[PDB]
């Protein structure tokens, strides 16, 4: 189907094609040989070149070398360069440049060819639409809200742009708004549509506005594959680890942790007492636009699987505590925090976004009445010195409807049944 | 941004290559 021989190359395209074929079979070194040869007797060649940056390509899969990708990745932009490249294989060389790009966190570098593509291909729909993509990775919202404007303006019912674009109103808290873009782009059925961040951020906008029909989305994602559950709507998920929404210590194995937290409690709740009276600026708001109202800031000592040095200077005795529990302090997907709640607070229904920890409360200041934490169908309340455990892939809730502050320290653990390979493997989050 | 407590980001890890 795709053109990509131009004159010249259709006189040696029977050299061009042993060349691929080597490739084809699997035979990478032989191949890139070839193609080594080909582009030295014919370096204007834009498919020998394509050939070599194939070849550079399956060889850093087989390697898992990002150096040799970084080769490839030369290499396809060698063969924008070349004159007279036909268009198709102009298109495809800086596309894969670009995916690879991705691939390797250049995300600068692959803005950059995404913004060449459209600039050659200003009728081509589905680059701007990659390009938007290229801004929602950089975390440039703005610029990427400018691109489907764009696309929309001229293709209206473009599926892709729709579910983007309401996506990114809806991270803008352009609520109502957002639902009707996210759910035409969603009924689409155009390729991208059907992505689990959809219909999650779907299902969660009809929540906020009390739409009754928030959980067919839900079920129907579960149907498609994208949740575990209608509850446990994670995303960055370990399949099969057991799946319950609140936990018992002696259930995750982790007792030394909880007896040391519930023996010791007064510190941790000394010193987080000690930074909310002498350096309240490191109780930082929540930013990820999950209150209704109020407000909620916290403190953390780890994320990531790394210690904060300057906050542990604000809590020095219960980073000295924690450091002795590897199973949080080198869990790279939570974190180690304060967390304080003051009257007037509701925390919208959400998500976390990991199936692959567990998330410890330990209460430290809790009024007498008006604190309570759903984690899906059931609903509790903290203790002071005591903790709780809960799974916050599944859906929770929180409100703080008491007189005074309510202040509570976190702890992420790993999920028990993940085993070392895992928890060291895993990306962090 | 970084996913902490909810998944309001269009990806939640950083990519690294292999
Ligand atoms: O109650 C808090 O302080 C935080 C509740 C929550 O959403 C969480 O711990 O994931
Ligand atoms: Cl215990
Ligand atoms: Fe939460």
């Amino acid at each position: 189907k795709p053109k990509l021989l131009n004159k010249f190359d259709k006189t040696i395209k029977a050299e061009l094609d042993a060349a691929e074929k080597l490739r084809k079979r699997g035979k990478i070194e032989e191949a890139v040989n070839a193609f080594k040869e080909l582009v030295r007797k014919y370096p204007q060649s834009p498919r020998a070149r394509y050939g070599k940056a194939q070849c550079e390509d399956d060889l850093a899969e087989k390697r898992r070398s990002n150096e040799v990708l970084r080769g490839a990745i030369e290499t396809y932009q060698e063969v924008a360069s070349l004159p007279d490249v036909p268009a198709d294989l102009l298109k495809l060389s800086l596309k894969r440049r670009s995916d690879r790009q991705q691939f390797l966190g250049h995300m600068r570098g692959s803005l950059l060819t995404l913004q060449r593509l459209v600039q050659l291909f200003p009728n081509d729909t589905s680059l701007k639409n990659d390009l938007g993509v290229g801004y929602l990775l950089i975390g440039d919202n703005d610029n990427a809200k400018k691109v489907y404007e764009e696309v929309l303006s001229v293709t209206p019912n473009d599926g892709f742009a729709k579910v983007h674009y309401g996506f990114i109103l809806k991270a803008q808290n352009k609520i109502a708004e957002s639902i009707p873009y996210l759910k035409e782009g969603i009924e689409s059925g155009d390729p991208g549509t059907d992505d689990g961040r959809f219909y999650f951020h779907l299902g969660d906008a009809m929540q906020r506005v009390g739409n009754k029909e928030a959980y067919k989305w839900y079920e129907l994602g579960h149907k498609r594959g994208h949740f575990a559950s209608v509850w446990q709507r994670s995303l960055y998920n370990v399949n099969g680890l057991k799946a319950q929404p609140w936990w018992t210590p002696k259930e995750t194995g982790y007792t030394e942790l909880v007896k040391s937290l519930e023996r010791n409690w007064k510190l941790i709740r000394d010193e987080g007492l000690a930074v909310m009276d002498k350096a309240k600026g490191l109780f930082l708001p929540e930013d990820e636009n999950l209150r209704e109202k109020g407000d909620w800031s916290q403190f953390t000592l780890w994320q990531q699987g790394r210690r904060n040095e300057n906050a542990c200077k604000g809590a020095p005795k219960t980073c000295t505590l924690l450091e002795k529990f590897p199973e949080t302090t080198g869990c790279r997907r939570g974190q180690i925090k304060y967390s304080i709640m003051h009257p007037g607070t509701h925390v919208w229904p959400h998500t976390g976004p990991t199936n692959c920890r567990l998330r410890m409360h330990l209460g430290l200041v809790i009024p007498k009445e008006g604190c309570k934490i759903r984690c899906a169908n059931e609903t509790k309340t903290w203790e002071e010195g005591k903790v709780l455990i809960f799974d916050d892939s599944f859906e929770h809730e929180v409100w703080q409807d008491a007189s005074s502050f309510r202040l509570i320290f976190i702890v992420d653990v790993w999920h028990p049944e993940l085993t070392p390979q895992q928890r060291r493997s895993l990306p962090a989050i | 941004g970084k996913c902490k407590d909810g998944l309001g980001e269009y990806t939640c890890t950083s990519l690294e290559g292999f």
